[PDB]
This record gives C-alpha cells, structure tokens and sequence, in this order.
C-alpha cells in the first residue's frame, strides 16, 4: 500500500535475490579451475 | 558471475578420489582470492537438498531496521533567566552518534537510500498535576541553512521548509526524507577534506549531511515546567550498499571521526581484539567428562 | 463512510515495520544511479570471503602477533602445534573475522566453513602438517592418534602455499544457535586441531621458526538467521562532539 | 603461466616472473566515462600515454620492526610527470590505477606482506578526540607508516582488510603483487588535490627473518593510471 | 486412513443380526487397536444423517487462543535507592508459568506454530493525581543475548532487535513472531539435556526459548510514583502438532520441570485421580424419585 | 482521504480475534518442514483412542488398583459386581480418560460412546456377564432383572479377551451439556451397571479372584462444542522458578 | 494368524506363537533419513546388520509388588554391540526401533502388562522443586523403575498413556508385545549420548496372581535398532 | 485481510479438516475385519 | 551372535541354523580343534525368560 505521489516514499523493497560473491571471492581474470591455481 | 540467490546451496554425494594433476585443497592466498575448495572435494559427502532462506541477510533488510540516530531532553518551561534548549533544539542530522546503527552503516563504503524518519516524544513533570498534551513542529532545515533562534521566532511559519506538526498523544510523526546527496551514493567513509583551503574538517563531506531538524513546542509555556525528550528514528530503505569494509572493532570516540583508543584490555584493546587464552595449545571451553 | 474498527497494534511503532510514509520533499529528483563497483546485495556474500583467524590470542602476543602461529622444528614425534575453538559467540579466533563479525548480527547459523592456512616460512622450508576437525562430544584431542578420527587433511608445504579445511556443516538440527552457553548441544561446533605429520625441517640459513596464517570464511551453503544488536559494539556515554550537532 | 606476467602502459613495461594472478578490483576494469554519467559538459583531455603509464615510487626498506606503509592516489602522483602536470592545470580528474608493488628476496627468507588497495580510507587518530589535520594525511610521493598497522589506523581490523582488493607477496611464494583499480567514488569526476579515492596499504603481516647474511630487502611501488581524464582547465595551482 | 472429515458421522439402520463367526462385539484390546465395534453392530439402530461440525475440536481452534504467559507489576518511580524492577523488566519467554496455556500445548510432544503476541499495559497510582499515558518499548532479545540493565540504558537504541513502542491508551500493542525454533517443531517435552557435560539442565532445550523480552517505560520517572503492571498474552497460530499425550493431572509445581506432588487428597492426589465414592456399587447422583 | 467512522469494538482486544498482525522478524525464514510421525489434526481423533476409566474410585484404593476392578466367585446368583456413573463433568471414572479430559474443554457433547473391557484373570477362569446401559430417567438399577430391559452386552470370557458395551447417543437434545447438575434433563448420560450373567468359576490353582479394565473411547460419531477453560487444572499462586525468568 | 510371528533382522530372529499383531507406532516404519530432510552433509555410515538386529536386554523380576519398569533409548543400547560401538565414534545417530517384549507363564497364571513406548518420556521427581539429574535419568542398559506408574512419573496418568503406541501383555491371551518404532525427533539426527527420543515402559496394571506354587516369572526385552545412520566420525567418548 | 510481506503474519489457519485417526485408534498393519482379530 | 529366541507353543521344535561361516571354502577334520581352519564356533542355549 502506497498511495503517495513520490516513488521514494515506498515501502521497503526485499526482493532482489541477485549476488555476485565473486567480485569480492574471486576478484582476478583468470578463473580458477576448481587443479593448483599457480 | 551474477545469479539470483534465494536459498543456501544444495550439497551432492560425492566418492573416493584419488587423481594426479588434481589438488582442490590446495590453494594460492597470494592471488587474493577465497578458497575454492568445495565440501565435496574434501571429505566425502551425502546428497542435501538445502531449502535454507537467504533473505534476511539481504542488504535491504540488515539495514531497513528503525535504529535511534537522536535524543534531545529538553524543559518547557519559562525560559527568562535561563543560560541551553529554550523550549525548542536544533540538530545538526547525523548517523554517527549512536554506535548501533553507526557500525552497520560503517560496513560499506557507500550508501543510497531513502531515510524514513520516526519521531518519539515523551514528556515528565519536573522534580505532579498530568501530562499535557503539546504539540511539536519538527522543521527540516537543509544543512547551513538559516534555523530559529528562539521558540518563538517567525522562522517557524516555514513558508517552504518541510514542518511537521504532531501531538504527544498521538502515534510518533513519520516522515520520509529522499536519498538527498547531490552524489549517486552517500560517502560512509570519506578520505578527504572539505574545503579547498587546508582548514577544512577531514573525514566529512557535507554532501553526505541531510540537514537540520528543528525542533519547537507549539505550546506557549505552562505554569509549571516539564522536561520533554524528542527521540529521532531513522530507518534507510530502498538501500544499495557497495564495498563492504572491516568492521569497527575498537571503541568509538567521537562521532566527528574515526579515531580509536581500544579498551584498557582484551577484548577490543588496541593491542588485543580478542581476549586471551592461556595458550594456542589451550582450549577455552573444552568440554570435559 | 467506510464503518471500521482499529485493533491491538493499532498506533504502534514497530522498529521493523514495513511500510510506505509521506514524503517530506515532493518532488523531490534523487541523483541519477551511477555504476559503482562492489555492489553488495546479500550480506551472505561477505561471509564467504576469506579473513584473518587471531589464533595466537594470548598474552605475549601484540597487535599484529596475534594473528600468525609460529611453527618451530621438534625433536620429538606427533605434536600438537595448535587448536582452535569454533565458538564465535564468545570470544575466540573466529569472532573478529568477516564470517564472525557478520555473523554475530545474528542469532541462528547452518552451513560449512573453510580453513584456509597459508604457510609463510622460506621457499627451503619443508614440512606436513595434519589439520583436524572433531565433531562435538568429547574433549579437544590432544595426541595426533586421536584426532583424525575426525575429518582431517594432510597438508604437504609446496609450491601451493595454502590447504582448505573444510568444516562441513555437522549437525543435528537445521542451524546452531549463537548462545552464550558454549557448551551447549545447539552451540558447540567441537574443534579444530593442528599436528605435526612430519616435522618442519628448514636450513641453517632460513628462519628456525616460520610461520602460519589461518583464514576462515563461509561457503555457499551458509545462512543466518534471527537478526540481533552486535555484542561487538556498544557507548556508555554520548560519543565527543555529539552534543555539538545541538549548537 | 600467471607466474609470468608483462604490463606495458605509455612507453612503460613491467615484467615479473613470479607473479600469483593479478587482482581486479570488485572484477572491474577502468573505462573513460561515458556519456550517460557525465556531469562536466566541457569536452575533457584524455592525455592517454602521456599519463596512462607506469611510475615507480620511492622504494622503502622492508626492517624487522616496520609497520607497514600506506600512499594515498591521487596524491601519491599529483607532482609526478605530466599526470601532475594536468592534475595542477584541471579542477577534475578521473583515472583507474594499475598498482605492481615489487618485493623480491632469497628462498632463504620468509615474510608476508598484505598489498590491499583501501577505497577510502578515512584515517584515525590513535588516542585523541582530535581529528588527522591535513599533513597526518596529504603525504606526497612518500607516503606514511601505519601508527596501528593491527586496527588499519582506523578502528576496524587488518584480519578482515582482505574483504578489500588486495594480494599478498609471500616472499617463498612470489616476488609481486598486481592490482587493478576502477574509478571509486561517489561522484563521476573528483577534484585531486583535496580528496584520495584509493589508499594502497602494504603490511608486514609475516616480518622479515633468514638466518642468512643480511642484505636491504626494499619494497617497490609502481603504480600508472589508467583512462586519465582531465576537465575545468585554467592555470596551475602549485 | 487419512479423509477429510467436517461432521460427524452418521448411522445407517441395522436389523437383526445372528450369523456364527461373526463376533463384532467382541475385541482384543490387548493389539493396542482401539475397539471397531459400531454401534450398528451393537444394537439396532436407525438412519441418522448427522449434521454435527467438527470445526471447533480443530487443533488451530483448539490452541488458537490467546492466553496468558506473562504478567509483570513494576514500579514507575524514582529508583535511586531501591535495591527489584527499576522502571523496566526482562522476561525470559516461556509458556510454562500460567498453567491453563501449559497444559494445554502439553497435551502434545511437538508444536510447530507462529506466535502472536499481544501486550496489555496497565497504571495504578501508589498509595490521586489520574494515570499519566506512558510510552513503552518492548525489545525483542534472543536468549542469551545482552539485555539492557538500566532504563537508560543505550542498549534500547535497538540497532537490531524488534522494539516496539506503545502507550497505555492505545490499543495494546501486537506483534507476531515467526516459528523460530532450529528444528522442524518445538520439543514441548524433552527427554535429554541440553549440554555436552553433565550439569547442564533437563527436559530444557533452548533451542524451544523464543527470546527474552526486555519492557522499559520510555519516559523519565514523573515526581509521584505509580505501579505498571504489563500483561503479555500469547496466541500460536498455523499450528502443526505432533504425539498426543496423557494430559497433566497433578497440580504443576515448576515451570522448569514436570515434577509432581499432587493434592492431599481426591481429587487429583498422587494416590487417587478422581475422587472417591463409597464403592464401585455407589452411583453417585443417583436420581431418586 | 477515505471518510472513515469507528464503530463499537474499536480497538478492544477479544482473546479469540483471528488478525494478521505485524511480523517482528521480517524476511524470516522458519525451519522447513520434516515429516514427524504422529500429527494430530483435529482433537476428535484424540477422544476415539480408548484409555482407562477408574472405575475402582474408592477409599482403600490406591494409585494403580483404581484402574481394575476385582471379580470374586459368587454364591448368590444374578448379583451386582459395579455400576459406572457417565457425569464426564463432576468427578467420576469418566474424567481422566482421553475422552474425559479433552471434553471437560468443551462445554456440549454429542454422539456414542464405547466401553470395552478387557478381563485380565487366568487362562483357566471362565464367567459371563451382562454389561447394561440404562437411559436415564430412574434410579440406577440394583437387580439383573431390571437393568437388561436397557441396552445390553452379554459377554462370554474366551480367546477374545474383551467386549465392547456401546453407549448410543441416547437423548432428546442434538447436544447434552457439561453442566455441574448432574441430575439436569440436559446433562444426564444414564447409568452402566455390570452384573454377573453366570458366575467367575476358576480353578483352585488359578487366582479365585480376577480383574477387568474397562476402557473408554467416543466413537466418530462424537462432537464436542463450545470451548472453555478445563476445570481440571489451576493455580493459586506462581509455580516455583516463575520469578527466576525475570532475573 | 496373527497368533504366530517371526522377526528375522540381521543375524538374529524371534519367535512367539502366541503374539497380538504388533504395533506399528503412529502407524509409521523406520526409513532412512530421506535428501530432502537431511541436514550433515557429510556421507553417513549405515551398518546395517551389524548394528541393526535384537539386542535382548537384562531381564527383570516380575514380582506382587513390582511398581513396572522403563528403558530410555537410545540410551540403554548406547554400550551394546556395534550399535554402542558406532554411537561412541559418531556425533549424530538416527534409527527406528523395533521392541520386543517376553513375559510368558502357566494357564493358572493372571497378569496384565501395559507395554507402552513413550516419546519424549520427560520425566518429573517426586514432592520436590528440583529437577531429576543425570543419574535419574540415565540408567542405560539396566533402566529404571516407576516410582508413581499411576501417574507415570510426570504428572499426567498411566490412565491415558493409551494415546502412546502400546501393546498388552495379558497372561490369559498372549506373551509377547511387539512396537515398531520410527525415528521421533524434531530434527533428523540427534546427539544419542544427551537425548532419549523414546521411553519404553513396562507397567503391571493386574499384578501378577496365580495359587500354583510360584515360578519366577521373567519379562526380558528384546530391542533391535532399525535403519542406523551415523554421522559426524571422530575418537570414541567412552 | 493481509496486507504484510511475511506469509507467518497471517490470521489463523482453520480450514484442515483432514483427519488421520487409524494411526492412533489402529496403529497394526493387519487393518482388522470389523470377526475376531485374534 | 546369531541367535534364534524360541517360544514354547504349539509347535514343539525350532531350527537354529548355523551358517556356513568360514573364510576358507572348505574346513578340515583334523585333530587340532583350535586350529583357524578347523574351529566352527559355539552353541549356547540360554533362559529368555
């Protein structure tokens, strides 16, 4: 329920499921095969 | 690579290995990357089909939680002949006064959210005839800007400020304040000086500082006085946070900085985080039988 | 009108209350989105990075000390080189990592970690070391004959500088819960320990003693649960230059 | 293969055998800025070679009691070739960082040193209510020491600074380290003379040892930036 | 076999029966199957089409009530020199105090269910001046987690943790919490101990403790003291239950134990359930005409 | 806005409202579901399990002897053994029972009833007897000729060890009530009475005296109505260790 | 026809022709720990006949005065066989239970035996504030006695423990009672040497009566373990 | 009515009306022929 | 071991087999009866009840 004419004063919004571990896990070009990364 | 996350990872079974070339325990720390060793290239494991929900340590709701950010105690009361809050406070809006909602917000770099702002006020009968009813006038004013000097001054009629007008006896005054920085995102953390003399503050841009919220009773002063405290809530929403930081472990000192003594000892002491054990050999809670 | 009826609830403010409130600035453009790098959208996601175990948590051991294990050269077989409590609800090698701060904004916890030990002698230091996880119920093994039993590995010092023990999520119930009763059922992960396999045998000219880091991170199959005020941070008094945001 | 690694930028070539995999901060590359975040209308100087090229810093000596050392960007450069030149003769800047921080020694020493690049790395002061003043933080080409190598000079904690991008150089292991900075900041373009985006910290985790003859073990800091723009031209400021 | 069951059932007519082998009457209680005489089979009957709603025996019905768990008195006053709840409380959640919610959940081994939760507050003063309309927080805190240990303490900043802020005139304030247990359903009784040594605690699985609730009265101490009593009343709801038991017939002496003394005499002593009659020839409401 | 009036019942809090209510924990996940053995769906499938009466409810009657009652070899024929009070709500054999227990939550009730009794003497005893329902209206009958013009089971002691005297719902009224007036038109079951239909003829070597458990159970035709508090718990004060989960 | 049974699991086998169609508890079978449910990821051992056949316990004296006795499992088997041998090397157990109980005498014998298998059997103590400790609890192999098996030792009834998956063994009819258990837990897998998911409780309703010259009259259980997972392997705990 | 993002916010749930109790009344696996069961 | 828990009824007689349990394909018949290739192992009746 929002019935207010600014978009900004919205409930909260919980639904973005997306991650990306990997820029902060894994955060080189060469992906490491899963082998000795050297 | 980028998916959508909804639940924590299944496990498969896996079996005897026992292969040349083929070492996934054994890894580079040099790289700067995290292990990648998996459950099943480790021990021999079962089939788990894991249905564990992940959305309570979204970023959205580890902070879209009300936290206290202001709390102002102030009389009503007569002020003739007073030196101090004379029926009415400015304050200068600030996420780093209390250390809860401080250290959250303090794990990211940069924040974007909208701010949905919770005013609380309760009223005491000085040091007993009933509460009153008063009404307050909460006035933002944008940061620098001219405020009221006096709970009666014509700066109050906020001819284009936001006011809000609310009770004691009526459910806290909410509002929400947009995401206002003139950046895409609010420095949590700012490695530089404001100004472009060399006097300036480190550590704040001003481009992060919503305002001032101005606080008055409406209410001319009763006969009697009365001490009134006004707690501000602060909840973010519509949140994008981006790179995440250590988290504050030692004291906070002032909220101008990030400046840090440490506890007198362990735990939190500058030269010990963690309390001690006896030994590395030692295990603190072993359980004995 | 509509006939209505207000009901228990009405008029509170729940801190974790989920709804749309009047804009104070209408009209209001917010500054358009600008990429920025490192995104974070789950908290999960800074959990499974890999971070610093204080290990050496004794007295002796300052700052930066504490967290590296020195490894000597023994003369005798089969020792025991270190252990590691996995309480991260009171104090402990875990509890100042990326993994326990998070964590600690929670309550209730599932999933597997990993170990990560970087070894940090010279390139002529040679070595195994045997890396042990106990599940809970007994006492910590202290002889190296007891303790893999449990899930262990073996770690050869080589050209990869680094193995993974991996803790696998070894429990009865869904998640254990962060009490402060360690001892307890729903709490006690049980232990990690480090023998000698072999022995750290290094040159007269490299260092005599070398040096480990431990790492810990979550992995994918992590979640937490049941959020919570961090025991990691707390005021007694205003914080300086709090009262001047009033003048 | 990622042991070797060879970087040429401008007229500038680094080569490294024993490399481990060079970091790219939050998986990102630098990029000029587009037109869809551009907020300075004037058209902007893009110097390329001129600027996007490697310079090496001063080395400092890797001692038994060092704490570490830190150089904040863009200070660390805006007095060095023709990229201080244009940072003095523009109000903007724009740039990512190729940062190689060189440390090389015998298979007879060990050490650890944490190389991880800080964005935004608001220093504190150690036992005061008074904030760094402006010489504790602008230190040049030099660069400074941390005071509290163990709490990263900021309250927080070196165990968990590997949440930042960041290699290690393991002196058994490798002999350098590479990082790769995007622009990071909350504005698209930023003035360089009162701001620092990136602080390069470098941390003796593990000390120096060897029961070998001693010799100076430096540390070495190349650092080029990367996709230079330059906006608000007029005199310099010097 | 499992159907779906919204009246009784009905009978049908039945006739006379008188056929060798067929015994219905007839039973073997000793294969722990309850008996399957019908009374078709037992008399002779007619046809009653049964309209009779089962829907209040529905175990959602049956403990879908909000009940009594907690009910705490406190002074609201000046608390400089008393040694005893100063303008706040923390209650350990437990559904084991009052014993009509008690024995009922204990009518089950496991209970799966949402509670809601729902928070009478009332004001009495101290032996008149009128009821002053007080705000309170009530603070959700996981058990063992740190509660506040002052009424100003700025452990209610709440960083974190639920609150919720209510007053005395308004409606009282209602939350729900979510089925929180780490297992698929409450152990309403547990046969074990809760630790790896052997002091730990039986029949108490913390993993069945919702929480602590910390209640505070947010305004400062008026001049006169008053007595706050806060009333917390609980209602499960979506209820899965699992294992039927003997209901309690002893009077309960702990909320930490099933540990039983029962009455001094019928009924409900240790040696007679019911009460006694003269003999098992006795009809005791004989109706005498 | 929406015009809006409150009417009569704003804001009171009725202990059996069905609202939702604000959830506290947002994105809270509960465990998932697993299969328990055992799920009890409606309490009618509670009061249907037979469990014991006590029938034996006499002074000199301790603990476990109330659950039997004796059966001794007569030498007077026809002769009354025990009758059984059906008043579910004061106190009688029928109120710690399954069906019992969870009736006295509920103040109407309808439909049959079952008692079985098992005869527990030897291999070797034999006997019948005649187990009689009478409807209410009358004196409980004394004598066998009086009690079997009611509803009535001759039972033979045999390999079937048990019999089943079912009640029929037997009454003017849809529904009876839980009244504490037992002698109510509206509350009064009517009478089992047990009579010896032979004799209990044992041997010399078997016990001469021998025991029946009567049990009892609603059938599925059985409907309960009306919830209120048991009558069959209470407190006067706070249970020990109450205060201790304030401190 | 349902007189005459055979129970065969692993090496061991029971007969009985004079049997009461046994109970199935809740009207479920043991069943290993399905993926959907598991939570250990680790690969569980499943020893199958080593661990899953009777077990026969002590037999205990049926006496005039006997009050009936009790069982916790997995407690009494905790130290019997390979089943005790797997409980002290693993963390995490899960089985059903299949329970058979022998009490046999003459013709002229009178008895009735109430053979119930209570789940979460938590026990109270008599006339005190303080609740049972270790020892109260944990009998093992021998198990307990009932105090007060009127009100089975908690303070609800023997009356209606009924409502537990239950047999009887009444001398007249049959000697022998038969419970299926399956796993009754409210996780998957639980720690055996801290927690008794099932009670069985053996109580003489009619006590024991005959005019023969008298016999000791034994009742001996017979336990066999069903579907045995174990889970989290390490050093035995003895 | 439910206006909450969390599906435990819900009003109670009293529409169940399945009904298992043979695994109570008749927990054998010789469902017995209501003749003697022995 | 393996066992079979007999009840006296009806039927007079139980089997106890004892199965061909034996690492070698055949035993021998010699005179040594503790040898590995000779011993079978034991027969015990108890009391049951």
């Amino acid at each position: 329920i929002n019935f207010y004419k600014d978009s900004y004063a919205a409930s909260a919004s919980k639904q973005d499921f997306s991650q990306d571990p990997s820029k902060f896990t894994e955060p080189v070009v060469e992906g490491l095969k899963a082998a000795p990364v050297l | 690579i980028e998916s959508i996350i909804k639940t924590a990872t299944d496990t498969v079974k896996s079996e005897i290995n026992a292969e040349l070339g083929v070492v996934p325990s054994l890894n580079a720390v040099e790289t700067g990357a995290t292990s990648n060793t998996e459950p099943e290239e480790a021990i021999q494991t079962r089939t788990v089909i894991n249905q564990h929900g992940v959305s309570e340590t979204l970023v959205e709701n580890f902070l879209s939680r009300a936290a206290l950010v202001s709390k102002r105690s102030f009389e009503y009361k007569d002020h003739t002949s007073s030196t101090a809050d004379k029926n009415f406070f400015k304050w200068t809006i600030n996420t780093r006064s209390f250390v809860q909602l401080r250290r959250k917000l303090e794990l990211f770099t940069y924040l974007r959210f909208d701010a949905e702002i919770t005013i609380l006020t309760t009223v005491a009968v000085n040091g007993y005839v009933g509460l009153p009813d008063l009404t307050l006038q909460a006035m933002f004013v944008p940061t620098g800007a001219l405020t009221p000097e006096k709970q009666d001054s014509f700066h109050w009629q906020s001819g284009s400020n936001a006011s809000v007008f609310f009770k004691i006896s009526d459910p806290p005054a909410r509002i929400t304040i947009p995401f206002m920085c003139i950046n895409s995102a609010y420095s949590v953390f700012y490695d530089g000086f404001a100004g472009f003399e060399k006097n300036g503050l480190y550590g704040i841009n001003p481009a992060d500082t919503i305002g001032n919220l101005c606080v008055r009773i409406v209410n001319e002063h009763q006969p009697v006085g009365f001490t009134v405290t006004v707690r501000v809530y602060m909840k973010p929403k519509h949140i994008k946070a981006w790179a995440p930081r250590p988290p504050r472990t030692l004291p906070y000192m002032s909220i101008a900085n990030a400046n840090y003594k440490g506890k007198e000892r362990a735990p939190n002491a500058l030269s010990a985080i963690i309390g001690n054990r006896d030994s590395v050999k030692t295990m603190p809670h072993n359980i004995v039988n | 009108g509509v006939p209505t009826y207000l009901l228990p609830g009405s008029g509170q403010f729940l801190t974790t209350d989920d709804h749309s409130s009047a804009p104070a600035l209408p009209c209001f453009n917010p500054t358009p989105e600008m990429h920025i790098p490192g995104q974070v959208r789950n908290m999960l996601e800074v959990v499974q990075v890999e971070s610093m175990m204080e290990i050496n948590n004794t007295e002796s051991a300052v700052g930066m000390e504490r967290l590296k294990v020195d490894i000597s050269a023994l003369t005798d077989v089969d020792q025991l080189l270190f252990n590691i409590p996995l309480d991260i609800q009171l104090d402990g090698p875990l509890r100042n990592t990326l993994v326990g701060n998070i964590s600690r904004y929670y309550t209730h916890w599932s999933g597997s970690l990993e170990m990560t030990f970087m070894f940090c002698g010279s390139f002529m230091a040679a070595g195994k070391l045997i890396l042990c996880y106990t599940p809970p119920g007994g006492s910590c093994p202290t002889t190296r004959e007891t303790a893999m039993l449990g899930t262990h590995i073996v770690w050869d010092f080589g050209l990869q500088s680094s193995v993974t023990l991996i803790i696998p999520w070894i429990s009865g119930s869904h998640y254990r819960m962060f009490n402060n009763d360690a001892k307890s059922t729903n709490a006690n992960v049980g232990y990690v320990t480090c023998f000698m396999q072999t022995n750290l045998i290094v040159p007269s000219e490299s260092s005599d003693t070398c040096s480990l880091i431990g790492f810990i991170a979550a992995k994918d199959d992590f979640s937490l649960r049941l959020m919570r005020d961090s025991p990691d941070i707390g005021q007694l008094d205003h914080l300086h230059a709090a009262e001047a945001a009033y003048q | 293969s990622d042991r070797v690694l060879q970087l040429k930028l401008g007229n500038s070539a680094i080569v490294t055998q024993e490399a481990a995999n060079y970091c790219c901060a939050y998986g990102e590359w630098p990029n000029y800025l587009p037109d869809h975040e551009a907020v300075a209308i004037d058209k902007p100087t893009q110097p390329e070679t001129a600027t996007d090229r490697f310079y090496t810093l001063k080395s400092v000596k890797w001692e038994t009691g060092s704490t570490g050392w830190w150089w904040k960007l863009p200070d660390a450069l805006n007095n060095i070739g023709m990229f201080g030149q244009n940072v003095q003769h523009h109000y903007l800047y724009r740039s990512g960082f190729l940062i190689h921080v060189q440390c090389n020694a015998t298979k007879f020493h060990q050490g650890a040193l944490l190389v991880v690049a800080i964005p935004e790395h608001q220093r504190g002061a150690h036992n005061t209510n008074t904030s760094p003043g402006f010489d504790d933080i602008m230190k040049g080409e030099e660069g400074g020491t941390f005071n509290h190598p163990y709490v990263l000079d900021d309250g927080t904690s070196l165990a968990c600074a590997t949440i930042f991008p960041h290699q290690w150089i393991n002196l058994r292991t490798n002999n350098s380290a590479t990082i790769v900075l995007p622009w990071m900041n909350a504005a698209p373009m930023d003035f360089p003379l009162r701001h620092n985006q990136w602080t390069l910290a470098i941390i003796p985790v593990v000390p120096l040892g060897t029961r070998t003859t001693s010799s100076m073990v430096p540390i070495t800091v190349s650092i080029a930036p990367m996709c230079c723009e330059f906006n608000g031209l007029r005199h310099a400021i010097t």
